[PDB]
RNA sequence: CGCGACCUCAGAUCAGACGUGGCGACCCGCUGAAUUUAAGCAUAUUAGUCAGCGGAGGAAAAGAAACUAACCAGGAUUCCCUCAGUAACGGCGAGUGAACAGGGAAGAGCCCAGCGCCGAAUCCCCGCCCCGCGGCGGGGCGCGGGAAAUGUGGCGUACGG
RNA sequence: CCAUCUAAGGCUAAAUACCGGCACGAGACCGAUAGUCAACAAGUACCGUAAGGGAAAGUUGAAAAGAACUUUGAAGAGAG
RNA sequence: GCCCGGGUGGAGCCGCCGCAGGUGCAGAUCUUGGUGGUAGUAGCAAAUAUUCAAACGAGAACUUUGAAGGCCGAAGUGGAGAAGGGUUCCAUGUGAACAGCAGUUGAACAUGGGUCAGUCGGUCCUGAGAGAUGGGCGAGCGCCGUUCCGAAGGGACGGG
RNA sequence: CGACUCUUAGCGGUGGAUCACUCGGCUCGUGCGUCGAUGAAGAACGCAGCUAGCUGCGAGAAUUAAUGUGAAUUGCAGGUUGAUCAUCGACACUUCGAACGCACUUGCGGCCCCGGGUUCCUCCCGGGGCUACGCCUGUCUGAGCGUCGCU
């Protein structure tokens, strides 16, 4: 909707910018397990709920 | 009719974020959060779900006091006083 | 007295607890007077209170309230001891005068439901197996 | 046998502690026995190893009488890099191969003011445990 | 070009805040070169003036909190931030003059009859 | 349903008795803490009697028991007074009185 | 469950006359050397040593 | 009518304090079922238990007899062993069910109102001076203010005074 | 007739309780379908309007020494 | 049930006398996980329709351009909004996975960008209604009630 | 013979069993036994040169000061009068939240004091400090054909 809070669009932004991959050096630091981001949320898939 | 038809209908929220407790249970109409009471001074914690009781218990945010105040407890709570300096 | 708060009668179960009009409260006027009044004043402690007078439709009870932080009792050594955190509230746990006669709490034969702390702790000891480490 | 009742001898919780010593410990985990003259001259069996001192590798596949200098000890990896152990990788770049320092021994030492002090300080409780056990 | 705050204490305010304005245009314009490209070494150096800022913020509250109490001192009352901060529960105990004081009664009693050391034979 | 042969039996197990249970493998721990703290007592109280004031004579209140003799609560004040001991001074230098007991006989 | 029962008690007499027949059976070298015990240098096996 | 006391009751962003909410294993006060057992079931039982409400502490509660007993008498409270699955309750069916004495752990006793006697002999707060003040106290000076005789303090409480 | 207390006001530590919290010690316990739901970015991902429901997932090697370089293919992918 | 031989494997294991148990599976429309025949089978058939040439490219029925023939037919398969979605918008690049054929293409993936207000809305008003205080009730969290058992105005021309 | 099918073995797939490992649980015990209007528990949003998650932290934002220690952190860069770690007593600690000017859109105020416009003469802009309910002691201002006293 074009017509929004100021809460609901900084939460949007908020999720927005969590969306990225994971930077290419962490995956060969000593101590590492993660091989990429599960996180990732499409905008098709799930709904953000709200 | 009763299913997929009427599924289509939907278009408008019962519930938003709650101010307090930060879930999306804020019923809009009744004014008044479904998970915690926001309106109300006491927090709504019923003790036939300790499942529920433990998800947002003492233990589980930053404890970013009380975390603190756990380690100034073990010298008496000392205050007003420096170490010697070098 | 005290009539059972439930829809219209529908106390739902077996007809011994079909129960609605006649039944007794617990504690005593007297006693909830003093936890009104506490709760009201929560900034106060309550020492007791009596009975002034009555009528058909009401009770009127005048109850003692000391504030723990006025110098005045903070400076007496014999009566500071209000002035500890452990007496909070004691029209609410029961601990006053007139709270304490709906507990039941006597020496004799006549109050063997309350040998410990209270009938809660007589209970609590009278129905726990005590499994030694030896049996 | 240990008796203080305080201390811990569980294989888990010692094995935790080792993982996850902060890096003030790991310095005093890292340490290497000292030369036979230097023992015999400072009254010391063992130094925490720091940046530039220079060993013999006692054991593994580059045990040999060569002195080598240290270029940088890695706390995180509990190693310690030798200026000559080392091994060429494919492209040819040379990289350095970890050593343990519990398995290396110290030919001279860096005389820093601390290290001297902690020197002095051990040798001066050793001959005190020494002069008690009289 | 290390910033300590061993040699700020002695300082006065006036100068103080004026190399405090002055590590906030460095870091300006290390924010504004770290956008336009600049290099590492500009890039590494945004991190120690802002613990250069702290440091100088940290040392100014210190002086004025420390003058502060200590001009509070001689007073009956004084601020909430300058009173003790111990638990609240501790904050509202009877203090030692009104925890120890006794009744005259009990000090008649406690001197007529004191405790005795004896000890009795086999 | 019973057996052959056998005696009835009223187990008083029909509430929800293992909520309430009362395990007992902290008893050498309540034995050791109760040594310590008696032992620590009794240095407390340098040369005083480890055990306390002296206790008097009395008999077994019942047809069972009353050719046995106990060790009673306290001296009683006529006991004090014929005696020549002030009620207030007998608990300072090591004498429980109790105003309770009265004397019979 | 926690309130298994763990420990058992002995009668003291019982213990007494095992602890007997153990002290008894140690002086026995065939029983000692059949336990496993390298005795075989042994001057005498209920052996005895001053107080020193 | 006016002026002045007292009583009762208001108003304050008046000066200085105090409560709220959380955790809730253990504790205290209420409210409080039905599954289940009875080979059915309504009294019983589950059970004064679950759920619900309120209030604390490092422990809580209880506590120094308007007691137990009937003995040649014991002597606050609390906890363990035993009394005892006993006395007793119960469609006397299913089931439920203590206490005294005895041995131990621990052990500690006290204070008001009233009755009376002391020139209210009592208490709180504001100003100045001196001490240390990070648990706001001690001493002095104030023809400083107030509380309080509709009763503050000392003596004194069933063991007598 | 006897016996025993003195109700309708108040304070009081120790012995006692403790599946929450802080810090520890141990075990004839379990050993990744087990043991807490959770050994791992777990009350996480995800589902439901909401109350709430709720996972899967450990192991290269001593050391990355993690396969330079040549060759076919657009590449994945192969041969040396 | 077990003992040897051979192979793989890379760090612990067993015999005897006792002790203890969460101690032996073919089934429980058993629980979890894995894999078959079916089977290269059913099927990829609602709304008339595509064709020629060129370019790019390893690769073209599906991309792009040009030409032709068609459909929607203004109550549209057009042009804009509300609710809802929340970066799906735009440019560049890729073709591992996804788009139930394919793709040089994409609402996919990867890098970057993009929303400018005194006048457009919110913000203000009150509607149906919701909801404090006073009061009442309530063991209690609280509930009823909205002018009703209230000392409910902190404002003002002017004058001193 | 050839195909197909079946059986057994070798090899190779598919799958992830078994075994061996274990910075995790479970159970028992011990000492302590501490939150909050001086603003708690909880939630939201932000903070790293390259940073999504987890963790840590709060516009002083993967941390400041002080003390101890004594040469690192590390995935890549950059740069002993004390690097890094640990301890933690100084300081600081955004928005909601009992949550406190009124409401919950971050909308609308009021009062006092400062800095800009002014050169206070008022607006306007910015900054700072207050503005919740109940309740206790005291102070001030009051009300009453309530009980009185003098005129
Ligand atoms: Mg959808
Ligand atoms: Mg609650
Ligand atoms: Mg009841
Ligand atoms: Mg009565
Ligand atoms: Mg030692
Ligand atoms: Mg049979
Ligand atoms: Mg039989
Ligand atoms: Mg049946
Ligand atoms: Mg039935
Ligand atoms: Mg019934
Ligand atoms: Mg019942
Ligand atoms: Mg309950
Ligand atoms: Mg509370
Ligand atoms: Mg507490
Ligand atoms: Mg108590
Ligand atoms: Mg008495
Ligand atoms: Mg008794
Ligand atoms: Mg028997
Ligand atoms: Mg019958
Ligand atoms: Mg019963
Ligand atoms: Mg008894
Ligand atoms: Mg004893
Ligand atoms: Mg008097
Ligand atoms: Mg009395
Ligand atoms: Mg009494
Ligand atoms: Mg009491
Ligand atoms: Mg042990
Ligand atoms: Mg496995
Ligand atoms: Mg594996
Ligand atoms: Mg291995
Ligand atoms: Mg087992
Ligand atoms: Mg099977
Ligand atoms: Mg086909
Ligand atoms: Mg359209
Ligand atoms: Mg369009
Ligand atoms: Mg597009
Ligand atoms: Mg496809
Ligand atoms: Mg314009
Ligand atoms: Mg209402
Ligand atoms: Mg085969
Ligand atoms: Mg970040
Ligand atoms: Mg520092
Ligand atoms: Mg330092
Ligand atoms: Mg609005
Ligand atoms: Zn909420």
């Amino acid at each position: 909707s074009s017509h929004k809070t100021f809460r609901i669009k900084r939460f949007l932004a908020k999720k927005q910018k969590q969306n990225r991959p994971i930077p290419q050096w962490i995956w060969m630091k000593t101590g590492n397990k993660i091989r990429y981001n599960s996180k990732r949320r499409h905008w098709r898939r799930t709904k953000l709920g709200l | 009719t009763k299913g997929t038809s009427s599924f289509g209908k939907r278009r408008n929220k019962t519930h938003t974020l709650c101010r307090r407790c930060g879930s999306k249970a804020y019923h809009l109409q009744k004014s008044t959060c479904g998970k915690c009471g926001y309106p109300a001074k006491r927090k709504r914690k019923y003790n036939w779900s300790a499942k529920a009781k433990r998800r947002n218990t003492t233990g589980t945010g930053r404890m970013r006091h009380l975390k603190i105040v756990y380690r100034r407890f073990r010298h008496g709570f000392r205050e007003g006083t420096t170490p010697k300096p070098k | 007295g005290r009539k059972r708060p439930v829809p219209k009668g529908a106390t739902y179960g077996k007809p011994v607890h079909h129960g609605v009009n006649q039944l007794k409260f617990a504690r005593s006027l007297q006693s909830v007077a003093e936890e009104r009044a506490g709760r009201h004043c929560g900034a106060l402690r309550v020492l007791n209170s009596y009975w002034v007078g009555e009528d058909s439709t009401y009770k009127f009870f005048e109850v003692i309230l000391i504030d723990p932080f006025h110098k005045a009792i903070r400076r007496n050594p014999d009566t500071q001891w209000i002035t500890k955190p452990v007496h909070k509230h004691r029209e609410m746990r029961g601990l006053t005068s007139a709270g304490r006669k709906s507990r039941g709490l006597g020496k004799g034969h006549k109050f063997h439901h309350t040998i410990g702390g209270s009938r809660r702790a007589a209970w609590r000891r009278r129905n726990t197996l005590q499994l030694h480490r030896y049996r | 046998m240990k008796f203080n009742p305080f201390v811990t001898s569980d294989r888990s919780k010692n094995r935790k502690r080792h993982f996850n010593a902060p890096s003030h410990i790991r310095r005093k985990i890292m340490s290497s026995p000292l030369s036979k003259e230097l023992r015999q001259k400072y009254n010391v069996r063992s130094m925490p190893i720091r940046k530039d001192d220079e060993v013999q590798v006692v054991r593994g596949h580059y045990k040999g009488q060569q002195i080598g200098k240290v270029v940088q000890v890695y706390r995180k990896k509990y190693v310690i890099y030798i200026e000559r152990v080392q091994r060429e990788k494919a492209n040819g770049t040379t990289v350095h191969v970890g050593i343990h320092p519990s398995k290396v021994v110290i030919t001279r030492l860096k005389l820093d003011k601390d290290r001297k002090k902690i020197l002095e300080r051990k040798a001066k409780s050793r001959q005190v445990g020494k002069e008690k056990g009289k | 070009a290390k910033i300590k705050a061993r040699d700020l204490r002695g300082k006065k305010k006036e100068e103080l805040l004026k190399q405090l304005d002055d590590l906030k245009v460095e870091l300006s314009q290390l924010r504004v070169a770290k956008v336009t490209g600049g290099a590492a070494s500009k890039l590494s150096k945004i991190r120690v003036v802002r613990k250069s800022i702290a440091r100088v913020l940290t040392v100014i509250n210190q002086t004025q909190k420390e003058n502060l109490r200590k001009f509070y001192k001689g007073k009956k009352y004084k601020p909430l931030d300058l009173r003790p901060k111990k638990t609240r529960a501790m904050r509202r105990r009877l203090n030692k003059h009104e925890e120890s004081l006794k009744t005259k009664k009990q000090q008649r009693k406690e001197r007529l009859y004191p405790l005795r050391k004896y000890a009795v034979k086999a | 349903a019973p057996s052959r042969n056998g005696m009835i039996l009223k187990p008083h197990f029909h509430k929800d008795w293992q909520r309430r249970v009362a395990t007992w493998f902290n008893q050498p721990a309540r034995k050791i803490r109760r040594r310590k703290a008696r032992q620590a007592r009794a240095r407390r109280i340098a040369p005083r009697p480890a055990a306390g004031p002296i206790r008097p004579i009395v008999r077994c209140p019942t047809v069972r028991y009353h050719t046995k003799v106990r060790a009673g609560r306290g001296f009683s004040l006529e006991e004090l007074r014929v005696a020549g001991i002030h009620k207030k001074v007998a608990r300072t230098i090591g004498i429980s009185v109790d105003p309770r007991r009265r004397n019979k006989s | 469950k926690t309130w298994r029962r763990w420990h058992r008690r002995v009668n003291t007499t019982q213990k007494r006359y095992a602890i007997c027949s153990a002290l008894a059976a140690s002086a026995l070298p065939a029983l000692v050397m059949s336990k496993g015990h390298r005795i075989e240098e042994v001057p005498e096996l209920p052996l005895v040593v001053e107080d020193k």
